[PDB]
DNA sequence: GCATGCTCTACTGCTTCGATATCG
DNA sequence: AAGCAGTAGAGCA
DNA sequence: TGCTCTACTGCTTCGATATCG
DNA sequence: AAGCAGTAGAGCATGC
């Protein structure tokens, strides 16, 4: 589904235990699972902000639901991430904020049981939406909440049975009370340590898959294949400057006119000519013929032959290069034409060229098509598409020329010199990790006044490279580098 | 800078002959003329143009004796070209032919180039020349004009006509000469122009001779007639000193137009008596009209709207001191793939000026990295109103340049990468031997590459990067025509565009059978 | 002055609004034409520009409910404020091209609204186009009759209705001219000639060719003064078997009294020496169109009185 | 045989979000 | 609407 | 008389504006 | 471009 939402339930343990500093004086495990749950919904505020969320205590004193059984208090309801949900949400730090939750509930009874499961599920048993991951991240400790009566633990493995029925996805957080992998109980027939990555790995990014384009290729007349033309490089920015009326918090709603031919009064837009001056003669035309004269083909894709991979050098380029894959949505059958083109053209070496016109109206750009096979192992590492890639061709004024009267030679001892350099400044380039300054800095700006912390979060330039790192992986040989063959001496 | 470019035109006696069974070359002449001529006076350049023209029943010479500048009419001058000039072009398709020579042509042009030179700046000048080369002609003084087009410091481009030595409209992607083109006088004609043009220039002069075919397509007749580019100086760093003084220059670029339309209201044909504006209203309720210091440049956050309008970003805004052009590292694989480009220009750094021991270094850093799959990270920017920006620098070794190219490179934010069912490992959609082999000849026979001549280089036809833009050309000449012709519509667009923009129809003639066997191999289309 | 300042902003607003916003600059113009006296020229303007930039286009389909309500607008618009040909034979000539246009058919398309507007437009409003509708008939009449037949209720008796005006409309005109129009007086005459000998079933035919034949039977009565007495003696001798003879007690086919009552009617007002023969069977006709009252309709149980 | 009670699915149109040419 | 370096006219001389 | 400022200036950068699928 | 609903030309069963 394209305009499907997912869901997250938030399930947090205060009975007796997570509650305690371990015997220790570092952190508690509640406020550590607090750190994790603000550091989610600051992150999907600007990330994803249109899934739905919730977060419910279970084990207390009092209960405040919709079907009224005992232990079980929830605090938000299942909608969009609400900057005045957390800014209640930040109050349960430190010991005053242990104190407010103890003075507005406390915590400890004889906790739930499958019962919270089942107010998981009417909770997720009441929105009208679409829905396409339903995950609940359980944050508990303890292994065994069945210690006394097996019944308990009959009943909620089979509620976990009937919430598997219609699939609901749970798998938890578990706390570090070993560290690790020893405490392996009995908690695998419910369920099909690891928080740093929710911590500060979700910083600012967006989601989403269209298709911008549907067209169709055409190679003589009579050769319609439909296509959809996507985007992989989407160039994103900031969201809009909406304008504010000063006090009263509200927008503004401008208007805009045309009038005053020094009579006042109204004038509209059917009276209205386009002219272009050149010095005393100006050229006159109409809105439609301006939109005409920009008239020159259909709407579509035309096949000019074809062309071996070894003439378009990749010193040409005018357009982030998209990617084009076929549907079975217009013309039936084509993937069929465009599986046996694709295994030809991966056996022999072969690209085509075409004329394009993406919308209804507009003068035509020549691409040329390459092909393109996906790369695949066991564990479904797929990183890229199958299909064809367009790169797009400059025409006549873009090539300029350089005055060109420029030729001096070298002479052979640098090389080895300078292998040693590239050598010592060697790395394998990325997989990711380049994070936008401009824009990193700019929403951890506007989170400053969001959540009103103390100050905008200085956000650590990534774009500057190590100078000392660098400095000292080169070491002395800077002087000899630069005075070997060409002394500037002043 | 400012330019004097001259023309000479040949509407002689041949440039009256007849067909070959096609169409004429003088609207051919024409054409290309008149295209040259709206193409500078709608690019606003600040030159001056003349023309001269030969082959009519007068004589308009200062200097005419005899035989001797015998109908040689001087009808224009130096100056900045107007509408006046096309109108005379499209009042001058009268063949009428009386004409002897048209080698004197050229001196008579430079001569009044000679008189016209007082004052102004002409750094460059270009002569644009068209004979017909199968006229008679005199062997009279040769190295005279020989010395004086090498020594007068002005270029010069000869036309041609379609021949050298199947259905040719203007030009296709196609044949030249039908079967034999040539007479004795174009015989003699084109040798000497061979042996005047390679004492001339050299090797270049083997291609500074163009026809109307085929630079009807290709934009050969602007050549240093521009100013080239403009400079860019800035220092690379590499790691902590190593500041190199370098300059750079812009490459390919999408280029677009230098005219606003203007609203004009009717009844007026004119501008000023109108007053577009904006109104800032507060609707929200019935509408309370406001003005413009109440404005609160308020965003968007989940779901509310928080001030900071103006002057709080202009304290927490974000700089980056100053223009930049650092090297962060160097990568020897081969792992920047050829789809991540994205990039609205293209630069090359290339030298420095005075006295360059810095560039020389520079192609030593070059004629060291070029060995080998070692790219740089360049990290660039502007100036403090710019942004900074991390790229790839390719190496580019070549014959009389020693270059580095710089494109852009996105940041991980800007991928976006999603599932795909993958079509190899199929059930429904597996083709079969008979269809592979029905595609197998279809990229046979509609290939567009040839080899030959023994050392297997590559010859391919349509080049789609020197095959000029329909689009400012088709809205220059409707603009000729619009003010011309005072009310008619528009006309439709010229035939020499869709004899540039369509494929060599002989490879569809080679595959038409391959497509009668896709229709009737494969499974059902719609 | 709220809603004419409200369409002059920028073009934004979803077209089916603007719909109902041209109507109602309309409808404000038909009621009460005493607060719009200076401000209602302009509205004439900003109803034709749209028109002209809705229709002459050879770009983009054009925007179908825009037209609808633009129509009917001017339709609301032009009584009380008429530029008639006889001071302007400009834009009058101007509307009827492009209300010729709109129904221009050329094309079998589907949901039949601004051909509809563009029918009752001619219809309600007619006599303000004096000259120009004096050389294109046959082509108004081959359209009209071919909409008739369209086999739909609620455009049939919208087309019935310019029919009729535009047969009301050419009367009075062929009329009050000099002796040119005999051609196109016998070729309405024999294409009702034509129409009133078919026999299949068209009963919407037979109506129209006998209102035609009665509106036309006031001015043959010009030079010639004899085809108006052949005239009356066929309307009898064609009426009389026709319903009173068979067809006469149990039958369908008594939905058509008015048609000939009307045309007797129009006849006998301007005849001259009357026959004196066929009285006792005009008299048993009247009669019977009397007793014929309880299986009639509204719209027509009205013009049966009339 | 003309004017009503009763279903009916394809067409079109508005909203939501995202992408690209534009004057300054 | 904003900046950055080139390129012909003043001011102290 | 040459250097040193100096208002302009082509030319570039995002930025708010407009169009559409 | 996705999607979301609701009108409406177009037929069937029925009365006077």
């Amino acid at each position: 589904k394209y305009s499907g939402r997912d869901s997250l339930i938030f399930l947090v343990d205060a009975s007796k235990a997570m509650f305690e500093s371990q015997s220790e004086d570092e952190l508690t495990p509640f406020d550590m699972s607090i750190q994790c749950i603000q550091s989610v919904y600051i992150s999907k505020i600007i990330s994803s902000d249109r899934d739905l969320l919730a977060v419910v205590f279970y084990g207390t004193e009092k209960d405040k639901n919709s079907v009224n059984f005992k232990n079980i208090y929830v605090l938000q309801e299942l909608d969009n991430p609400g900057a005045k949900r957390i800014l209640e949400l930040d109050q349960f730090k430190g010991q005053q904020g242990q104190k407010r939750f103890q003075d507005m509930m406390g915590h400890g009874s004889d906790y739930s049981l499958s019962e919270v499961l089942w107010v998981c599920a009417n909770l997720f048993s009441d929105v009208q939406f679409k829905m396409s991951h339903k995950r609940i991240m359980l944050f508990t400790n303890e292994d065994n909440p069945h210690g006394n009566d097996s019944a308990k633990a009959s009943r909620a493995r089979t509620k976990a049975g009937d919430l598997r029925d219609t699939g609901i996805f749970l798998d938890l957080m578990h706390l570090k009370k070993p560290g690790g992998f020893d405490i392996s109980l009995f908690y695998r027939d419910i369920i099909s340590s690891k928080l740093e990555d929710l911590l500060r790995k979700v910083r600012a990014k967006e989601t989403r898959k269209r298709a911008l384009s549907r067209l169709k290729l055409k190679l003589n007349k009579d050769i319609v294949i439909s296509v959809g033309i996507y985007n992989l490089v989407q160039k994103a920015l900031k969201p809009p400057p909406i304008k504010l009326y000063r006090e009263t918090n509200e927008p503004v709603k401008t208007k805009t006119r045309t009038f005053n031919t020094s009579t006042g009064g109204l004038l509209l837009p059917s009276d209205t000519k386009r002219s272009q001056i050149y010095g005393s003669r100006q050229i006159i035309l109409e809105k439609e013929e301006t939109e005409e004269l920009k008239r020159f083909d259909d709407p579509g894709l035309m096949l000019m032959g074809f062309k071996p991979l070894v003439l378009l050098k990749k010193h040409h380029y005018l357009r982030p290069s998209l990617f084009v894959y076929p549907e079975e949505s217009l013309v039936i059958g084509s993937s069929t034409l465009f599986s046996a083109l694709l295994i030809k053209c991966l056996e022999k070496e072969v690209a085509a060229l075409c004329r394009y016109t993406p919308r209804r109206n507009i003068p035509p750009y020549f691409v040329a098509l390459v092909p393109q096979e996906e790369e695949l192992d066991d564990q479904k590492i797929q990183v890229t598409p199958p299909g064809f890639q367009l790169v797009f061709l400059p025409f006549a004024d873009d090539k300029r020329k350089m005055p060109f009267t420029e030729k001096i030679m070298a002479t052979p001892e640098q090389v080895g010199k300078m292998k040693a350099i590239v050598e010592k400044l060697r790395f394998t380039y990325r997989s990711d990790s380049f994070e936008n300054p401009v824009l990193q800095q700019h929403f951890r700006n506007l989170e400053a006044l969001a959540l009103d912390l103390m100050e905008p979060e200085q956000a650590v330039d990534l774009t500057l490279p190590k100078v000392e790192a660098m400095n000292k992986r080169l070491g002395s040989l800077v002087d000899e580098f630069k005075e070997l063959v060409y002394p500037p001496d002043y | 800078n400012k330019a004097a470019v001259v023309l000479c035109m040949d509407v002689g006696f041949t440039m009256s002959n007849s067909i070959p069974g096609i169409e004429s070359p003088f609207e051919q002449a024409k054409k290309v003329i008149t295209m040259f001529v709206q193409r500078q006076v709608f690019a606003e350049n600040k030159d001056e143009i003349a023309l001269v023209l030969f082959g009519t029943d007068g004589t308009d010479n200062p200097l005419s004796g005899g035989d001797q500048y015998q109908n040689i009419t001087v009808h224009r001058h130096l100056m900045l070209p107007d509408f006046d000039l096309l109108e005379d072009i499209e009042s001058k398709i009268q063949p009428g032919s009386q004409q002897a020579d048209f080698l004197d042509a050229l001196i008579v042009s430079m001569d009044v180039i000679q008189h016209e030179t007082i004052g102004k700046k002409f750094e460059k000048r270009h002569i644009e020349i068209f004979t017909d080369l199968s006229s008679r002609f005199s062997k009279s003084q040769l190295d005279i004009i020989i010395h004086s087009l090498k020594k007068c410091d002005i270029s010069l481009q000869f036309f041609l006509p379609f021949s050298l030595g199947g259905p040719f409209r203007l030009g296709g992607h196609g044949p030249s000469f039908p079967l034999k083109g040539i007479t004795e006088q174009q015989k003699e004609g084109l040798e000497i122009v061979k042996m005047v043009m390679i004492s001339l220039e050299g090797e270049d002069g083997l291609d500074e001779i163009y026809s109307f075919s085929e630079s009807l397509r290709k934009l050969c007749v602007f050549k240093k007639i521009e100013r080239h580019s403009i400079h860019w100086p800035c220092r690379l760093t590499i790691g902590s000193n190593l500041s190199i003084r370098i300059a750079a220059y812009k490459s390919i670029l999408q280029e677009r137009v230098k005219k606003t339309w203007t609203v004009v209201d009717a009844k007026t044909l004119k501008k000023e008596d109108i007053q577009k504006e904006t109104v800032y209203c507060l609707n929200d309720d019935d509408e309370t009209e406001v003005l413009k210091e109440d404005i609160i440049q308020g965003f968007r956050y989940g779901s509310d709207i928080v001030p900071f309008s103006k002057v709080d970003e202009e304290q927490m805004k974000y700089k980056s001191e100053g223009k930049c052009f650092s090297v962060l590292g160097f990568c020897k694989s081969s792992q920047v793939q050829r789809r991540f480009f994205m990039g609205n220009q293209v630069l090359k750094v290339f030298a420095a000026r005075d006295d360059e021991a810095a560039a020389v270094a520079l192609s030593s850093l070059i004629h060291a990295l070029d060995d080998l799959d070692m790219v740089a990270i360049v990290r660039y920017a502007y100036d403090k109103r710019a942004n900074p920006q991390v790229g790839v620098a390719f190496p580019h070794i070549k014959h009389n340049y020693e270059c580095l190219v710089y494109v852009q490179l996105p940041f991980m934010e800007d991928l976006r990468q999603y599932m795909f069912s993958s079509l190899k490992n199929s059930k429904k959609y597996a083709p079969t031997e008979a269809q592979l082999n029905a595609v197998d000849a279809l990229i046979d026979s509609m290939s567009l590459a040839k080899k030959d001549e023994k050392t297997d280089t590559l010859e391919d036809l349509f080049p789609t990067t020197k095959i000029p833009n329909p689009r400012f050309q088709r809205l220059f000449q409707c603009l000729l025509h619009r003010a011309l012709h005072p009310r008619e519509p528009l006309p439709p667009i010229q035939q020499h565009i869709w004899n540039m923009l369509n494929p060599p129809a002989e490879v569809t003639t080679k595959s038409q059978i391959p497509l009668s066997k896709i229709k009737t191999l494969f499974p059902l289309i719609e | 002055s709220k809603f004419y300042g409200e369409l002059a902003l920028k073009k934004k607003i979803p077209d089916t609004v603007l719909e109902k916003v041209y109507e109602l600059l309309g409808l404000l113009g038909e009621v009460h034409p005493s607060e719009m006296i200076n401000n209602a020229e302009n509205l004439f303007r900003a109803f034709l520009g749209e028109l002209k930039t809705q229709m002459t286009s050879a770009v983009r389909e054009p925007k179908l409910p825009v037209l609808a309500g633009c129509l009917k607008g001017l339709s609301s618009l032009l009584c009380n404020f008429t530029k008639s040909m006889e001071e302007d034979p400009q834009t009058s000539r101007e509307i009827f091209n492009f209300v010729l246009k709109a129904i221009r058919p050329q094309i079998d398309l589907k949901r039949y609204a601004v051909p509809s507007a563009g029918l009752r437009l001619f219809a309600l409003h007619a006599s303000q186009f004096s000259t120009c509708l004096l050389d294109n008939y046959v082509s108004l009449f081959e359209v009209l009759l071919k909409w008739c037949a369209h086999t739909n209720v609620e455009l049939k008796k919208a087309a019935l209705s310019a029919l009729e005006s535009f047969l009301k409309q050419v009367s009075n005109m062929v009329a009050k001219n000099a002796e040119m129009h005999k051609n196109k007086l016998q070729y309405f005459m024999e294409q009702f000639y034509g129409i009133i000998r078919n026999v299949d079933s068209n009963n919407k035919e037979l109506s129209i060719a006998i209102r035609g034949y009665g509106l036309f039977a006031g001015p043959c009565k010009v030079i010639n003064a004899k085809d108006v007495d052949f005239m009356y003696v066929e309307l009898i001798q064609r009426c009389k078997q026709m319903f009173l003879t068979q067809t006469d007690t149990g039958d369908d086919r008594v939905y058509q009294m008015p048609s000939f009552l009307q045309s007797v009617a129009s006849v006998l007002l301007y005849l001259d020496t009357v026959p004196e023969v066929y009285t006792p069977v005009l008299e048993h006709l009247v009669v019977m169109q009397i007793d014929s009252f309880p299986q009639y309709s509204p719209k027509m149980q009205l013009v049966c009185c009339r």
